[PDB]
């Protein structure tokens, strides 16, 4: 009778961007169309509503960048790129 | 349409009108307590404009 499936219902974690799809190209769209075709909606039903939407995708960076990859690795990776030896070997050193 | 579709359309559409229903005694005496009760005891809220 009283099912709680049916009473505490709550969006669930990483909701805004869950079903979005990894590509370079158009992901807000991309992602605005994995959400509609999710929720069971087909175009032919939606009719003009599908066409300019556009939705939140992992794929696109708080900055507003394409990324492919997690944001702390892009500074690992710029990090990794500049480390100077510390101690080197040359003749004249005292 | 000739005349004998034309009495056809009319009877079925006096039809439907005619025929009892309680839905809309329903939704103008009922329904809104049942959804003033059932807003009360979901964990998220109604949001409305």
């Amino acid at each position: 009778t009283a099912s709680p499936a049916d009473t505490n219902v709550v969006p669930a974690k990483d909701a805004p961007t869950t079903n979005s799809p990894p590509s370079t190209t158009s992901p807000n769209q991309a992602a605005a169309d994995a959400n509609q075709q999710q929720a069971g909606i087909v175009s032919s039903q939606s009719g003009p509503n599908a066409v300019g939407d556009s939705a939140p995708s992992t794929s696109v960076n708080n900055d507003g960048d394409i990324i492919t990859r997690p944001t702390s690795d892009s500074i690992a990776a710029v990090a990794n790129a500049t480390k100077p030896a510390a101690v080197v070997s040359d003749p004249q050193s005292m | 349409v000739n005349d004998l579709t034309r009495r056809t359309m009319t009877g079925v559409m006096t039809a439907m009108r005619q025929v009892k229903t309680m839905t809309p005694f329903y939704i103008q005496h009922m329904c809104p307590t049942e959804l003033s009760v059932l807003a009360s005891v979901t964990v998220t809220p109604p949001f409305q404009v």
